[PDB]
């Protein structure tokens, strides 16, 4: 064996060792988050209601009058948790606040980019599917939310570029796990068309700038 | 293949509902994938072909390169979904003069070109689910002015969702179609 | 009376063009300053020079060439070198800020500023012609000017001029060595807009001429000067029946008819024989049968594709020098008896023969030695079906990740014109296997 | 026909460009007075690429010297070749930046850029057909980087369809002579990734390593350091001023090397470098140039190319040589070292050959590699930035001048996205399968 | 006069000479 770009590599029968893998696809270790330390201290007005139909978070206080400046950055910071009591409070609390938000979701959007990016940078497949389900739901919350993510395409999309190519190749096998929606590359195409439709006039050129293999869906 | 069989009314060479839909089609995939998933609009199984490159990912009939179909029926009808990405398909015919021709239908080409070996024409795909009806008999008498005898190969390229590629002897309306052949939207 | 207009385009067009006109002056005894000498006569003075030259009444000869480039670095070598006085000043056409090896820049942005100026000089060269045989175009597939502007140079020469012959002398990119990275992208898009506008298209690639210059000419370190001297000998032998009387003369429209089976198939392989140096030229007795075997030998082809992998369609042999029609017909009959050279079953009379009288002319400082006879072969095989099967891989190997597409798209090209030119090449690969298959 | 306006910012930029102008004045045959004293006609054939004609047979450079301290340009003008510059082309502030990117960008830099851009407009509109602009600077100080980034971001807005080269002396780990250096570097790469057509990364640590264990210099002063950078600068654009067999200018090199618009950070090298004692004993040909330009100790950045994969390589040879050897040696290099080149780009090497050799040499070669090993040069600066910024050291010297704490985190996030996209273009297969398992 | 008209190279003190053609201004610049 030998290293490249030497006189030992330029032999008639020598063997050259390749470069080490960079690690663009390997899972990264997690770090302690701020959602865990604010739930254990007791600031969140949430409680898990065990229902017969399923699991639903019960809110002691109304959801409309909550201070979304303090909680929306904090609840997105729970997207990096994988243990049971914190992963359910994270994503289910996110969707209900986005549902009953109204007019106040737009000014919090500058403060939401950093926990969005850190959720996708773990390179863990289960977190990526849940985070991408929120990103499709986030853009349809109000009217002018969609046009504000256009400056922030350069920070979210470089991780969406990596996993757009993954999909199943069972040439005639039926997919029996369509309900769970774990195909990341099926979700990324589904997510990116929602960014372009609600983005506005200048949405297409910004996505293709970051994701190179893109094709416009609104334009014919 | 279908020289011995009866040929009248319809002939079906693909269907997305079955044990082995792609038994006779040769699957060539490169930078792409093929699967079978439930549709969101018709609530039924459709085939899947996707890929960043249009040319490499296709399925061809028959699987053997030497074998030919030999279908005498004029019109080729396909039921596919518009996804607003690049898509092509070929049909190869046999004229009266016993010379094999081609007909390529690209949705991105704007120019129509005619040539003795291949004549490429544009196509416009309406949104949602739509049904393509092709005329092999008139397009041979228009491009080359020869008669029509038989059809040998059909290829379906990337970025489409395929269900029930079928031939016909003429163009029936939606009323004259049976229950199995018409697309049933809820 | 039979007249042609050479159109050298790009740096590969000019650098090849300097080799041709240095050769064309020496065949007709014309000095570099333009005038034939008065103390000496080199050859009998005839109207043979009229195919490439126009004679001013004072006694000057001006070439029928239009040198086309988008940067001034290579044209000013013509304006300063030995042949500065031979060319009319307005023939040498020069732009600004080249093409940057970008097909879209040489087609949609830069070339549209110079298209009207070149076509005005083409008119004033073809207006003097009492009868035009057809233009000759010299270009290379690799770069931007030779690929982009040449793509729409023939689009305007086809509308303005109806069925005048427009021959190509292309430089195909080599399979392994190549001086560019976007090189597959230029040659896919070039052929898409050239399969319809070109009447013939000969190809030589730089890798095969490198091998011939080392094993046959015994040159250890070939340069681009030694390669362009070989290409000039091929283009001289094609037009040597136009200028000098012969036993069997072949016009440009004659072998254009007699090589192409179908309109898409105009890609001959050009081989030349013999290519031997001065130490081995005078020991070998080069008979007609000796020099016609070196053309069919698969190592002596000038395109990196093996003729034994395919089947021949038709051939055009062009013998020059001290040859007789007996020795030609005896040597062809030997080739037909062999079971390794294979011809298609629907072409029994596979060969076309041309004989000229004037032998090839040696240039001072060159590498080849002067010989009494030589042959140039323009074969048409199904072995060219493998040259693009590699280049269709190289185009598809990058285009699945959309590398370098952001440069071509931003100059005016749509995204679909990359893919619609890829489908035009995959139709050509299936086109040859159905032609070559037996009945 | 194609003019380039030189611009230089800061003390590092002024020293580097002064050495560069001396080097190419020696190349084009111009005395310290300014006149032409040469013995060839090819030197003066294309001299308007860089010079501007004056009255009386004199040539002045097309250079603009921006600085925030007049002592540096006094040292520049009091040098050997310092009298050839027009005195109008010096533009100085009155108070120094203080190695403060905030002072050189917001507080003190905004009062000088109008006067600078007046000279840039005056000197760029008097051309025939402009090729582009050139800048030399370092990402450690405040004047070179803080003014330089804003200068690029205004020149790009004024002239978008032009080419823009920059030569960045980015900070080095073990040589670092500035405490506040990673702050300036992290806030400067954020602008260089978006406002620049080509960036050449040069490391002082690698310059010391090359100048010592290859050149064999007992005392490598900054003159001997800047000689290397000037030689590389000359070799990049010699194809634009001298005729060649196969030529390629800046636009052609950018088009063939840059695959994606965010990836334009290049590694240089030079090829015939050797000691004075061993210069007479060494025979130099195309294999020696290829071996020395592809050798990993010869890189002018502190990044080992064996740690990643070459995206795109270019080589610009100078001299009289045969093209078969030039193509054959770099086919052999690619064939032998098959795993260090990306598999989704075939024949990764671009070649150019220029005829006229440099002074005192019969053959030379310049290497420009777009490699993936810049990910470690970015991650090292990122961790040195995060270690200082987590405890918020030296932050008041920036946030008292009109900045927020959010911009530091935004710059760190942008540079980490840059790292991630080099990682995806490193570990990418030709077939999109075999990666997600 | 070793160059032809249309030459794009630089000739010294050729901008000052006016109202003559290329060969005349090149001769007066060289002389
Ligand atoms: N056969 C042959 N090919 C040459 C010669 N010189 C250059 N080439 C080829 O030309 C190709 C690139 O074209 P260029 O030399 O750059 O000239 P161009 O076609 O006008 O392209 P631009 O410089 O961008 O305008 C290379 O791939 C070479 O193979 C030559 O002397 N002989
Ligand atoms: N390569 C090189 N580096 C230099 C030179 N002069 C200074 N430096 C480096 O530049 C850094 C300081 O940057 P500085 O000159 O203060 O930038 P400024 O604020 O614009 O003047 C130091 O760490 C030096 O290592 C030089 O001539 N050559
Ligand atoms: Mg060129």
């Amino acid at each position: 064996v030998s290293e490249g770009f030497t006189v030992k590599a330029m032999m008639k029968n020598s063997v050259v060792r390749g470069p080490p893998a960079a690690g663009a696809f390997k899972e990264r270790p997690t770090k302690p988050t701020a959602f865990r330390k604010f739930y254990e201290r007791g600031d969140f007005p949430i409680a898990l209601e065990h229902d017969s139909k399923g699991n639903k978070i019960a809110w002691k206080v109304e959801i409309e009058k909550l201070d979304y400046h303090h909680y929306l950055p904090l609840f997105f910071d729970g997207l990096c948790e994988m243990t049971f009591p914190y992963e359910f409070f994270a994503r289910q609390g996110i969707h209900d606040m986005l549902e009953h938000g109204g007019n106040k979701i737009l000014p919090v959007l500058p403060q939401l980019i950093i926990p969005i990016k850190n959720a996708l940078n773990l390179r863990n497949r289960q977190v990526i599917c849940v985070t991408l389900k929120v990103l499709q739901h986030l853009v349809v919350s109000a009217e002018m939310v969609g046009k504000a993510l256009v400056p922030y395409y350069r920070q979210i999309l470089p991780v969406l570029n990596i996993f757009k190519n993954m999909n199943v190749n069972s040439g005639d096998g039926i997919d029996y796990s369509q309900q769970k929606r774990e195909n990341i590359g099926d979700l990324i195409q589904e997510t990116l068309e929602a960014f372009e439709r609600y983005g506005g006039e200048n949405a297409f050129i910004n996505i293709k700038y970051v994701v190179p293999t893109y094709e416009s869906c609104l334009l014919n | 293949m279908f020289k011995n069989t009866f040929q009248s009314g319809f002939l079906s060479i693909l269907y997305s509902i079955g044990s082995k839909p792609l038994q006779i089609w040769d699957k060539k995939v490169r930078n792409g994938h093929i699967k079978r998933i439930t549709d969101n609009d018709i609530q039924s199984l459709v085939l899947e072909i996707e890929g960043t490159n249009v040319s490499t990912t296709y399925i061809t009939c028959p699987a053997d390169p030497k074998k030919t179909l030999g279908i005498k029926l004029p019109f080729l009808v396909m039921i596919i979904k518009n996804l607003k990405k690049y898509f092509t398909f070929e049909v190869q015919v046999l004229d009266d003069k016993n010379v094999r021709r081609r007909f390529r239908a690209s949705n991105y080409q704007s120019t129509t070109r005619v040539k003795p070996f291949i004549c490429t024409m544009p196509m416009r795909l309406d949104d949602g689910w739509n049904q393509i009806q092709f005329n092999l008999l008139d397009f041979t008498r228009r491009a080359y002015g020869t008669n029509y005898i038989e059809t040998l190969r059909v290829q379906i390229h990337a970025n489409c969702r395929i269900r029930r590629v079928y031939f016909s002897d003429r163009l029936y309306s939606e009323d004259e179609l049976p229950a199995e052949f018409k697309l049933y939207l809820p | 009376m039979r007249e042609c207009i050479s159109i050298h385009v790009g740096q590969a067009g000019v650098q090849i063009g300097n080799a041709c006109w240095e050769l064309y002056c020496l065949e007709h005894g014309i000095q570099p300053d333009g005038q034939m000498p008065s103390d000496k006569t080199i050859g009998g003075g005839d109207d043979s020079f009229n195919t490439f030259f126009s004679e001013t009444g004072a006694g000057k000869h001006v070439p029928r060439a239009v040198f086309v480039d988008l940067e001034p670095t290579v044209i000013d070598e013509v304006r300063t070198g030995t042949y500065r006085q031979l060319f009319h000043p307005e023939q040498l056409i020069t732009g600004k800020e080249d093409a940057a090896n970008n097909y879209a820049r040489g087609h949609y942005t830069i070339g549209k500023e110079i298209i009207d100026l070149v076509l005005d000089r083409i008119r004033k060269l073809a207006d003097q012609c009492t009868g035009l045989q057809g233009f000759l175009v010299f270009h290379s597939f690799g770069g931007g000017t030779g690929s982009g502007f040449t793509s729409l140079l023939m689009e305007r020469l086809s509308v303005d001029y109806g069925k005048k012959s427009k021959l190509e002398f292309s430089i195909y990119p080599a399979p392994q060595v190549s001086t560019a990275v976007v090189e597959p992208y230029n040659s896919i898009l070039t052929t898409h807009t050239t399969l319809e506008h070109s009447d013939c298209a000969f190809m030589v690639d730089n890798e095969a001429i490198y091998d011939i210059c080392r094993r046959n000419l015994d040159i250890e370190r070939p340069t681009y000067t030694n390669l362009n001297r070989l290409i000039g000998q091929i283009v001289s032998s094609i037009t040597a029946s136009l200028r000098f009387d012969g036993a069997l003369n072949v016009d440009l429209t004659e072998f254009q008819t007699n090589l192409v089976p179908y309109p898409r198939i105009h890609f001959p392989l050009a081989t030349y024989a013999p290519v031997i140096s001065a130490e081995k030229a005078y020991h070998e007795q080069l008979s007609v049968a000796e020099i016609t075997n070196a053309c069919f030998e698969p190592a002596n082809q000038m395109v990196k594709c093996d003729p034994r992998h395919g089947k021949y369609m038709a051939c055009c042999l062009l013998y020059r020098g001290d040859v007789v029609p007996k020795d030609v017909n005896a040597a062809i009959a030997t080739i037909k008896t062999k079971r390794t050279i294979q011809f298609v079953d629907w072409c029994p009379t596979g060969f076309k023969v041309g004989i000229n009288y004037q032998p090839p002319t040696v240039v001072p400082g060159g590498d080849l030695a002067k010989v009494q006879r030589a042959v140039c072969m323009l074969s048409n095989t199904t072995a060219i079906a493998e040259a693009w099967a590699r280049l269709d891989h190289k185009f598809d190997l990058m285009y699945a990740k959309r590398a370098f597409v952001h440069w071509y798209v931003g100059e005016g090209m749509e995204e679909g014109e990359f893919s619609e030119a890829r489908e035009d090449m995959a139709a050509l690969e299936k086109d040859y296997e159905e032609v070559g298959v037996d009945s | 026909m194609r003019e380039i306006v030189h611009l230089q910012a800061g003390q590092c930029g002024n020293q580097i460009g002064a050495k560069f102008w001396e080097v190419i004045s020696d190349e084009h045959g111009i005395d310290p007075t300014g006149t032409y004293h040469g013995d060839s006609d090819l030197q003066l054939e294309r001299i308007n690429v860089y010079y501007n004609e004056a009255t009386g047979g004199k040539y002045v450079p097309r250079a603009v010297l921006v600085d925030l301290e007049p002592g540096t340009m006094d040292s520049v003008r009091s040098g050997p070749f310092g009298q050839i510059f027009r005195p109008d082309n010096f533009v100085f502030g009155q108070s120094g930046a203080g190695n403060n990117w905030a002072k050189g960008h917001y507080t003190e830099g905004a009062e000088l850029v109008d006067s600078v851009l007046d000279v840039v407009r005056k000197e760029a509109e008097s051309c025939d057909c402009l090729q582009g602009f050139q800048l030399t600077h370092s990402l450690g100080g405040g004047t070179g980087s803080g003014m330089g980034t804003l200068l690029i971001s205004k020149i790009r807005e004024e002239y978008p369809d032009r080419i823009m080269n920059t030569f960045s002396v980015v900070p080095s780990p073990k040589v670092s002579d500035t405490v506040v250096e990673p702050y300036n570097a992290t806030l400067s790469v954020h602008q260089l990734v978006e406002n620049t057509d080509e960036t050449y990364c040069i490391d002082n640590e690698a310059l010391y390593d090359i100048c010592f264990r290859t050149l064999k210099l007992t005392t490598p002063t900054y003159g001997d350091l800047n000689h290397l950078v000037s030689a590389t600068m000359s070799g990049v654009t010699t194809c634009l001023r001298f005729p060649g067999q196969l030529n390629a200018d800046l636009r052609k090199l950018a088009v063939n090397m840059v695959p994606f618009p965010r990836l334009h950070f290049f590694m240089p090298g030079f090829a015939p470098l050797t000691s004075r004692g061993s210069q007479q004993y060494r025979a130099l040909t195309v294999p020696e140039l290829t071996q020395q330009m592809f050798d990993a100790k010869n890189m002018m950045a502190a990044c080992d190319p064996r740690h990643g994969r070459y995206l795109t390589v270019a080589a610009v040879f100078r001299g009289r040589m045969s093209m078969k050897e030039v193509d054959e040696q770099m086919l052999n290099v690619q064939n032998k070292n098959s795993s260090y080149f990306v598999e989704w780009i075939p024949n990764n090497v671009k070649t150019a050959v220029c005829d006229i050799p440099p002074r005192g040499l019969k053959m030379s070669a310049t290497f420009i590699g777009n490699s993936t090993a810049i990910q470690e040069l970015f991650k090292r600066i990122s961790e040195q930035f995060t270690a200082m910024f987590r405890r918020k050291a030296f932050l008041h010297w920036y946030t008292g001048e009109g900045m927020d704490e959010m911009e530091f985190t935004e710059a760190e996030s942008n540079m980490n996205d840059l790292v991630s996209e080099y990682q995806q273009y490193q570990d990418a297969t030709a077939e999109e399968e075999g990666e997600f398992e | 006069s070793s160059m032809i008209p249309g030459y794009t190279g630089f000739v010294p003190r050729a901008q000052f000479i006016f109202a003559k053609n290329c060969s005349q201004v090149w001769a007066e610049a060289l002389s």
